């Protein structure tokens, strides 16, 4: 159903992932036993006997559930109630061995190691070596790109500064912020830097003057100076200091 | 939008997601449509695109054509952080990114979210082609060694494809071209075997502008042949001849880089990706329990060392070897059985799998999945396999000491509910660093942005003869850094002197590069005179004879880089992986070696 | 930041927000419980001589340092002695090994030092812990899908955190059940457990689709048949995420290891189309969008019927009343309610006369405000409320 | 020592926008000092290229206007 | 100040703002273009 | 004709920010007007075209002043 | 004496409804697995079928609301649904009504027979009733087709749109489901080296293996022609409207005409600093044209793109 | 639209020299590109009608390895020479020429016995350099049809038994193709956006249009299909 990258696994030592497939996979195998024994027909007192069969299987384990106490329908009941797989359950720290998990594996005639043949759909040829193939159980979480995706060209901008918003609904345009400029400067790139400062966010008639070359299939910039620079000027004059910009 | 994986796409581009593009480029369909004249107001254009039909996708392609895009991502470290493309429309709500950019980026695909912007304008455009396209810049501008470099699943394919094994059907035949892709693809044959005698064609440089073919028949495997018709003529074949691990791959690139230019290297890559992804995905590379093997001797190791340890702790209760002591001593103990522990899963995981040709056993190296893994150079390392197979090893208490006790379990048998929640100090204390890390990492970088920005590089010599001699660093355990490393690049002050006396095997100032740098190397010569920054060449610009290789394209810099940022950025970038503070790095005992005596390592 | 040596079974050490408030924001572990003086204090077993007796007490992290604590996970016999003459324990800030008299207490369980979220996780062992701490955390921020699998291999834990959790339907007082439905659940409840002079039965009404916090589905889908009996604590429904008192917060999926042409490179994930046919997966969202009605210093404001300026084409999916029929798809800026502000005096020459008169004014002053809904945004219309005021004459549809 | 060296730049509009403003204009204030506009950050803050890289060829053009005169 | 959403603005577009831009962008003369900004206001 | 990599056109004229700045003046005269390509057109965006023109050694720095001396003069 | 050897369709054995084996005897060395992989491939990716595709109830406006007395919501019920497998006859549209009441199971029995229309489970759930009372009334859309078509996809059609309370669902159509093969030595000893092949289908008993099999070759060797001989190696400005209906009068008319223009674009595309100086023409003709082209087209320039005549 | 698929219309070729050619089909149905691709490329090496030298009988030093009297070359580079030489065949199954050539230069094909059914593409390929010196050489060189290729892991070892000595088998290439990768790229078709461009990379020794190659083997499988189709749109 899904294929997932070994690599992951012995950097990240998080052999959880591992074992989970095997005792998953060794889960289906009883299930798959019971599907098919079932789907054919088979009596009551068979399909009691490979349950209570399974549910017995390993060392200890506590678990002391037995059928014989509760008969004909009711065994029925859970076996089409766990058609689907058998549902194994291990604690957190007293959880199940790999021995355990081996043996369970083996009621169920799959191979001890976990791994199996498996062939390559396009071509149909077989991978050499064999892979682990199991149940995992997976999530899906929260974070989904119907979210995230956006993407503005222009939009409403900010009354001081004048500048694009902040954020998606709302439409930001994107922080081109400190360091993104200082890669651009190592680059020496400095007119794609010139119209990302201005034209595309502060310069209000180069703006304008822009995107109406760009209709017109002009691209070029006409670069003027950016209003978030002739604020701070008057906020500088606030204070009773002058600065002006001498010719 | 977030980013997804590139598997074919060669470098130069980037799928852009459909819909996300048509926003992005509006100004510039608007003019499109009223050219073809489907729209004669902007009113119509504009709801032509609102109504978003037919002809606008068909004009979109028209408007992306060559028009290159701009990608970015998170914490811009350093220059490469931002790089340029060709987009590539596709259907789809996320970026595809190519895999070999994934390095620059430090961008897995976990949730990793991109910018994407747009350059208008000619002048932009044009520097976004012959400069931030990643095409342009293959080489890291701090090291100056190839980044680009293969990954992750292309390692783990090159290095199945190129192995020996003993025995492996269709061993020893004799064949021509080779090709060999029709045997390996026919079955008739085992591409990691035969040691298959092929002949081959070289391309040798070694006449000036001109390709000598040298052919014969060589000793080779198969996927060697095989992998062989990747390389694009003037490279030896020595070259694809080994285990070919990640590092080898580097230097791969590198030298096809050095010695055939840019372009043939960077379809060269791309090629290698290919070959990389299709072989290992062949290979049917998987991790299994059984792949982690425990060495049977484990036991024993630990049933001593508890014996040992044991017999100091009686010690102590007899009055002697006090804890002071005590605590050092057994700490000397568990580590030494750390290091043996972990000699006999090294031991046991390499080599082994003993094939048979007629004396059934030639001892071959193994072929377990996580060694492989391992030893490719993929992913992983020694250390991180010790912990799934054997010990743990001694734990770090948060206040920077360390349990008597170490962990004796590896992975594969599961930790204690003690030993885990003692693990569990040390986690949480390393995630805690990274933390801190930023924020003083990028304080710093910020400073020394701030320091160094007006450096400029303005005149193009300046004629001061002074410089730094430069000499290997060595130190107690020989020499970390050899002296061809430290002169690389630069440029030559005052000469440099054969050891025979008034004999110079370089003028004036010049240029030193790989084959200056092999002449350099053949000869005895222990220390060079070189010409730097800082001993200010010119005025404000630090010309570039001092300074003088840019690094990223080999040539020597030009006139008019920035250099500051560079550095900053350069020095910064890095820090952000650090030791940071308080750590004293023992290992052994507080008390010192005390040993005046001097040793050395040759004659 | 620092695991202390008293969180031992108290806070936990695994479950901890990853991000850069760390170690600050913690969770309770499993066993743990609070004093009247308001510390946190954990169970024991007590030990006198070398059997374990049943009772347990709970400790007070200073109370707990005196003595000395065995393992959770040691060997023991039937008699209670342990097998092991020296048995790894805790005394003071420290562990080691001591004599089968020294220790008086023991552990529980095993999942003593693990809080609930990490309780949850198979195979925790041979996990990393921080990469066991990541999981923990992400098992929180799942979605919960169309069908609820429940997990195939699972620590035994889910049981607890259904039920207690207080999103599955749960039966009181419990007997045969008279009547079923999607919606309702009645329990005819046995003669033995009843309240004199009342008699009757008990009604479960479940919630059926209904915005979350996080705007996701809470749905609940009765377990129960009919003409079954049930004992008090069973579970008659299962709420989101929920399969017959399991938690069941993802699907199972039939994973193989392999490397597959670069398309799962790096930390990505390659799926089967089945799976996208198949729908597990799929996941719902309910959004909600509110009108309001109200009074300005120009005059009340109305409600629909009619507007301004606006298109049959457009009124189409409206209702007498003017909210959308219940069931209608709805994309894009299609109005949700309309409604009408009027706008100051507007008198006379001739051709504010004249645009009266052709057009019978078309109510005028007022304006297009309306509800419309936000542009990307798509679905259909499960419900709509509509509370209004006393002695507004409502009539109409609500 | 690198801060020192940065607050302590010719131009008195960097090294403000590095950190301590307060004081930076006040130095700059009484004593009346231009800035010339000779590095990048002043460049960017103003919105003009920068001297470095392509228009590094672009601040020669000008930088000839101001010595011919 | 900033790094907040102060109420700094939304600048948003009426009538004459979008007529205004709409002359922009169509191809009037120099004298034509004064008396389409003349007749917007 | 897509052009992956520039060095073709970096040997012909040295430090590439000068490439970038030919370059985008002999396109603007394609992209606004008054001129027409030097190359076959390939179907190729204007930028492309010129740094063709670049590469095949066509167009440069010296090939553009005489060009605008000979407009010039022609006009 | 090479030649070859064509296969033949022989021993069909059908194991269930479902499941059968199909085996190709007389193969070559190497076209077992050719065969094999090629007709697994054209099997699951495409074969014809028969799915429901819209469900339109008495009870429910749309998906997520409940039936009082069924006990599943109508969104399991939709499930059921997916999940029927029918076969039929000529027809592909093919509607279906079917109605219950009291208490039980509604499987797919309850379907009302049609003629041509036949149900391969009559065992499977639909719902059910929870007491009498209470009916279920509905009709079931059942279309032929090929791959996995989505609802949301479907949509496309746009037109008129579809009344409330029409249900519509994802169609899976093919049923071929899963596909094995495996190819084994042949018994047949005149010539050793022959192999045959084997295939084992399961599927919801909508197709016959032997029209299955049968079906997928046509479409493969079809799809094979253009390897058998390898050969070889509209967008307009919206108007063409004569001159001489704009209203010109006599001057500007004959103005335009000395230019030899002809309709509009050609005259559209002009500065009037280029068109200001011609014979005749005058300051009062230019705003005369300004005013007349100022209504309709507005132009009065662009570079455009081309002249279809 | 049921049962009606989509074929190529593109089916461009375009090569370099005369033996290497890489054609491109587009559109066709996802899912096709693998699955024709495939096929082909398997028939094509596996098998395919072709002829080759399966034997060499060379005069003197019947060893595999030996000093061959002098030809500069050992006789594991003769016959490797003899491996890669094309050969035209008429009906006749089985034939066998000899060459006898002395003096000074190269060993080319020119100076192999002319006979009416054997075709040489070329006389470029060169079997041994021979040495300076009055020397010569004699061998019989044996070619035969077959199918595919067969080694010399079996090639009929007739177990030692060879009564004329001689032998020394060398690997024969039968299907006269050399490389074939085939590739599969995205297409799209209106607004469908999922669609297959197959692309065929197909380099041949000789002997054989490489398109006309492709043309056969589709005819081969083609031919086996034959059996099925019968019954649905036979005429």
């Amino acid at each position: 159903d899904i294929v997932l990258n070994p690599l992951g696994v012995p950097s990240r030592m998080n052999i959880g992932q591992i074992l989970e497939t095997h005792l998953g996979m060794a889960a289906k195998g009883i299930g798959d036993k019971i599907n098919a024994m079932l789907k054919q027909q088979q009596e009551v007192a068979k399909l009691r006997e490979f349950i209570q069969r399974a549910y017995d299987l390993g060392a200890d384990v506590r678990q002391k559930v037995d059928l014989s106490t509760f008969s004909d329908e009711e065994v029925m009941r859970l076996a089409e109630n766990l058609r689907k797989g058998m549902p194994i359950a291990t604690p957190v720290f007293d959880g199940a061995k790999e021995a355990e998990i081996k043996e369970l594996l083996k009621l169920g005639d799959l191979p001890t190691s976990g791994q199996i043949r498996l062939y390559d759909g396009r071509t149909g040829e077989q991978f050499e070596r064999p892979v682990t193939v199991g149940y995992m159980y997976m999530l899906k979480l929260n974070h989904l790109v119907d979210d995230k995706m956006h993407a503005r060209s222009t939009g409403s901008y900010s009354l001081v500064t004048q500048q694009p918003l902040g954020g998606k609904a709302q439409f930001g345009g994107q922080r081109f912020g400190e360091m993104e400029v200082w890669a651009l400067e190592a680059y020496g790139a400095a007119y794609t830097l010139q119209e990302m400062l201005t034209v595309k966010s502060d310069d209000v008639n180069g703006r304008t003057k822009m995107y109406k070359n760009i209709v017109d299939g002009n691209h070029q910039m006409e670069p003027g100076m950016p209003e978030s620079f002739n604020v701070l000027l008057k906020e500088i004059r606030s204070l009773g200091i002058n600065i002006e910009l001498e010719d | 939008s977030v980013i997804t994986v590139g598997p074919y796409l060669r470098l130069h581009q980037c799928g852009l997601p459909k819909k996300m593009a048509l926003e992005l480029f509006k100004p510039f369909i608007y003019g499109k449509l009223e050219l073809r004249g489907l729209a004669t107001t902007i009113k119509a254009a504009k709801k032509m695109v609102e109504r978003e039909e037919a002809v606008v996708w068909d004009i979109l392609d028209e408007v992306i054509r060559e028009h290159p895009v701009l990608l970015n991502r998170a914490p811009t470290l350093h220059r490469l952080g931002i790089q340029a493309f060709e987009p590539v429309l596709i259907e789809g709500k996320a970026i595809q990114l190519h895999p070999l950019v994934c390095a620059a980026y430090n961008a897995d695909f976990d949730g990793d979210q991109m910018a994407v912007h747009v350059p208008l304008t000619l002048e932009a455009q044009l520097e976004a082609r012959a400069l931030m396209m990643s095409t342009n810049n293959i080489l890291s501008p701090a090291n100056g060694e190839p980044i680009i470099v293969p990954s992750q699943d292309v390692v783990l394919g090159l290095y199945y494809m190129t192995r020996d094994c003993v025995n492996a059907k269709g061993e020893g035949m004799v064949l021509t071209g080779p090709k060999e892709a029709e045997r390996l693809y026919r079955s008739g044959l085992a591409s990691l075997h035969a040691r298959v005698k092929v002949r081959i064609t070289e391309y040798e440089k070694d006449a000036n502008g001109e390709l000598v073919a040298k052919t014969s028949l060589k000793d080779t495997t198969v996927g060697r042949a095989i992998l062989w018709m990747i390389v694009p003529k003037g490279l030896p074949y020595s070259i694809v001849n080994q285990a070919l691990g990640k590092k080898a791959i580097s230097k791969m690139l590198n030298t096809c880089y050095r010695i055939l230019g840019l372009k043939p290297t960077v379809i060269f890559a791309d090629q290698i990706m290919y070959t990389g992804f299709a072989y290992a995905a062949r290979s049917g590379a998987s991790v299994g329990i059984d792949d982690m093997v425990i060495p049977e001797k484990k036991h024993e190791i630990i049933s001593e060392a508890e014996a040992e340890v044991a017999e100091i702790q009686e010690q102590f209760q007899s009055g002697l070897v006090t804890a002071g002591e005590r605590y050092n001593k057994v700490i000397d103990i568990w580590a030494a059985a750390n290091d043996r522990v972990s000699k006999a899963m090294m031991d046991n995981l390499q080599t082994e799998t003993v094939i048979n040709r007629d004396g059934q056993e030639e001892k071959q190296v193994s072929f377990n999945s996580i060694y492989m893994m391992a030893d490719s150079g993929a992913r992983g390392s020694a250390a991180q396999i010790r912990q799934l197979a054997g010990m743990r090893g001694l734990m770090a208490k948060p206040d920077g000491s360390i349990i008597e006790t170490p962990i004796t379990a590896n992975f594969r048998e599961g930790l204690n509910v003690l030993q885990y929640f003692i693990s569990t100090h040390g986690a949480r204390k390393g995630l805690a660093d990274t933390a801190l890390k930023t924020a003083n990492s990028g304080y710093l970088t910020r400073r020394l942005v701030d320091v160094a920005q007006d450096l400029v590089v303005t005149e193009d010599d300046c004629g001061t003869h002074e410089g730094i001699m430069m000499t290997p660093v060595i130190e107690g355990g020989d020499v970390k850094e050899p002296l061809r490393d430290r002169v690389l690049g630069r440029v030559t002050a005052e000469d440099v002197l054969k050891p025979g006396t008034a004999d110079i095997l370089v003028p004036r100032n010049t240029l030193l590069h790989e084959q200056w740098c092999d002449l350099l190397e053949e000869n005895s010569v222990d220390a060079v005179k070189v010409r730097s920054v800082v001993s200010c060449d010119t005025d404000f610009g630090v010309c570039a004879h001092c300074y003088g290789r840019d690094l990223a394209r080999g040539h020597i810099i030009n006139k008019g880089e920035a250099i500051g940022v560079i550095a900053a950025q350069s020095i910064g970038e890095p820090g952000t992986q650090l030791t940071m503070r308080t750590f004293h790095i023992g290992g052994a005992a507080s008390r010192a070696a005390a040993e005046s005596s001097i040793q050395v390592k040759n004659k | 930041r620092d695991v202390h040596p008293t969180h031992y079974g108290r806070v936990c050490p695994i479950e901890t927000p990853e991000g850069p408030n760390i170690g600050l924001i913690n969770s309770l572990s499993v066993y743990a419980q609070t004093n009247e003086y308001g510390f946190l204090e954990t169970p024991y077993r007590k030990v006198t001589d070398g059997v374990v007796t049943d009772e347990i007490h709970y400790l007070s992290a200073i109370e707990e340092g005196n003595y000395v604590i065995a393992q959770a996970n040691s060997n023991l016999d039937e008699e209670g002695h342990f097998v092991e003459d020296l048995v790894t324990c805790r005394s003071k800030g420290e562990s080691s090994l001591f004599s089968r008299d020294q220790v008086d207490y023991m552990d529980v369980s095993t999942q003593q030092v693990v809080s609930v979220g990490a309780s949850l996780i198979p195979f925790l062992e041979h996990d990393d812990a921080n990469r066991a701490l990541m999981g923990a955390n992400m098992q929180r921020q799942a979605v919960p899908t169309l069908r609820a699998d429940k997990p195939l291999v699972g620590t035994g834990m889910e049981r607890a955190v259904a039920v207690d959790s207080g999103v599955t339907a749960v039966a009181k007082r419990g007997g045969v059940v008279q009547y079923v439905d999607a919606s309702r659940i009645v329990i005819k409840v046995n003669e033995d457990e009843m309240y004199p002079g009342e008699a009757g039965i008990d009604i479960y009404n479940l919630t059926k689709y209904t915005r979350s916090n996080q705007n996701t589905c809470i749905n609940q889908m009765p377990c129960v048949s009919l003409g079954e009996p049930v004992e008090r604590g069973d579970v008659l429904a299962d709420g989101p995420s929920t399969d017959l008192g399991e938690l069941a917060l993802g699907q199972n999926m039939r994973v193989a290891f392999m490397p597959w042409n670069g398309y799962n490179f790096e930390d990505s994930i390659l799926v089967s189309e089945r799976v996208v046919q198949e729908d597990r997966f799929t996941t719902i969202h309910i959004q909600e969008l509110a009108c309001v009605s109200r009074d300005t210093k120009l005059g009340p404001e109305e409600i629909t019927a009619d507007i301004p300026n606006v298109g049959e084409a457009a009124l189409s999916k409206l209702d007498e009343s003017g909210i959308v029929y219940i069931g209608a798809e709805v994309t894009g800026g299609d109005i949700l309610v309309g409604k009408v502000t009027p706008k100051g005096e507007t008198q006379l020459t001739p051709e504010e006369k004249l645009l009266r008169a052709i057009f019978g004014e078309k109510a005028s002053d007022v304006k297009d405000s309306s509800l419309r809904v936000p542009n990307g945004v798509s679905g259909t219309v499960i419900d709509v409320q509509v509370f209004t005021r006393d002695g507004v004459e409502k009539d109409k549809r609500a | 020592g690198i801060t020192k060296a940065s607050l302590a730049t010719e131009s008195f509009i960097s090294a403000a926008s590095f950190q301590e403003t307060t004081r930076v204009l006040t130095e700059a204030a009484v004593a009346g000092k231009r800035d010339e506009l000779r590095g990048l950050k002043e460049n960017v803050i103003v919105g003009r290229l920068i001297p470095a890289g392509t228009g590094y060829a672009y601040h020669q053009d000008r930088m000839r206007r101001r010595a011919a005169g | 100040d900033d790094e907040l959403p102060v109420y700094q603005g939304e600048t948003t577009q009426t009538l004459q703002d979008y007529l205004m831009w709409q002359v922009e962008l169509t191809p009037f003369t120099d004298t034509d273009r004064a008396i389409a900004t003349s007749i917007v206001d | 004709m897509a052009r992956v990599t520039v060095q073709d056109a970096v040997e012909k004229i040295g430090n590439r920010f000068d490439l970038v700045l030919v370059a985008a003046r002999r396109a603007r005269q394609m992209q606004v007007g008054g001129k027409d390509p030097l190359v076959p057109e390939e179907n190729d965006k204007t930028t492309v075209i010129a740094l063709r023109e670049i590469e095949e050694g066509l167009i440069n720095n010296q090939i553009l002043d005489v060009r605008e001396r000979q407009e010039q003069q022609e006009q | 004496v090479t030649e070859f050897l064509k296969p033949r369709l022989v021993d069909i054995e059908q194991v269930s409804s479902t499941h059968a084996k199909v085996t190709l005897e007389p193969l070559e060395r190497g076209f077992g697995h050719t065969l094999g992989n090629a007709l697994r491939r054209i099997l699951l990716s495409s074969m014809p079928g028969c799915a429901v595709t819209e469900v339109e109830i008495d009870g429910v406006l749309h998906e997520y609301s409940t039936k009082e007395g069924v006990q599943e919501d109508i969104l399991e019920i939709l499930l059921n649904l997916k999940g029927l497998a029918v076969r039929v006859q000529g027809k592909d549209e093919v509607i279906l009504t079917l109605n219950k009441s009291g208490i039980g199971p509604v499987t797919a029995a309850d379907i009302t027979h049609d003629g041509d229309v036949e149900i391969v489970k009559p065992q499977h759930v639909i719902c059910h009733l929870t007491d009498e009372n209470a009916s279920i009334s509905m009709r079931i859309k059942v279309q032929r087709g090929r791959g996995y078509v989505p609802a949301s996809t479907r949509i496309h059609s746009e037109e008129d749109e579809r009344p409330i309370g029409r249900l519509l669902v994802d169609a899976c159509y093919s049923p071929v489901e899963r596909i094995a093969y495996n190819v084994e030595a042949a018994r047949v000893e005149q010539r050793t080296d022959l192999d045959k092949l084997v295939i084992e289908m399961e599927t919801n008993g909508t197709i016959d293996p032997e029209e299955a099999i049968r079906r997928a070759a046509t479409i493969l060797a079809e799809q094979l022609e253009a390897f058998v001989d390898l050969r070889d190696v509209e967008f307009d400005p919206i108007l063409l409207r004569p001159v001489d209906d704009l209203e010109l009068t006599v001057r500007s008319a004959n103005c335009l005409k000395a230019e030899a223009i002809h309709y509009i674009g050609d005259l559209v595309q002009r500065t009037e600093v280029e068109l200001l100086k011609t014979p005749n023409l005058g300051k009062k003709s230019l705003t005369e044209i300004k005013d007349v082209l100022a209504s309709r087209g507005l132009s009065l320039g662009m570079r455009l793109e081309n002249w279809p005549p």
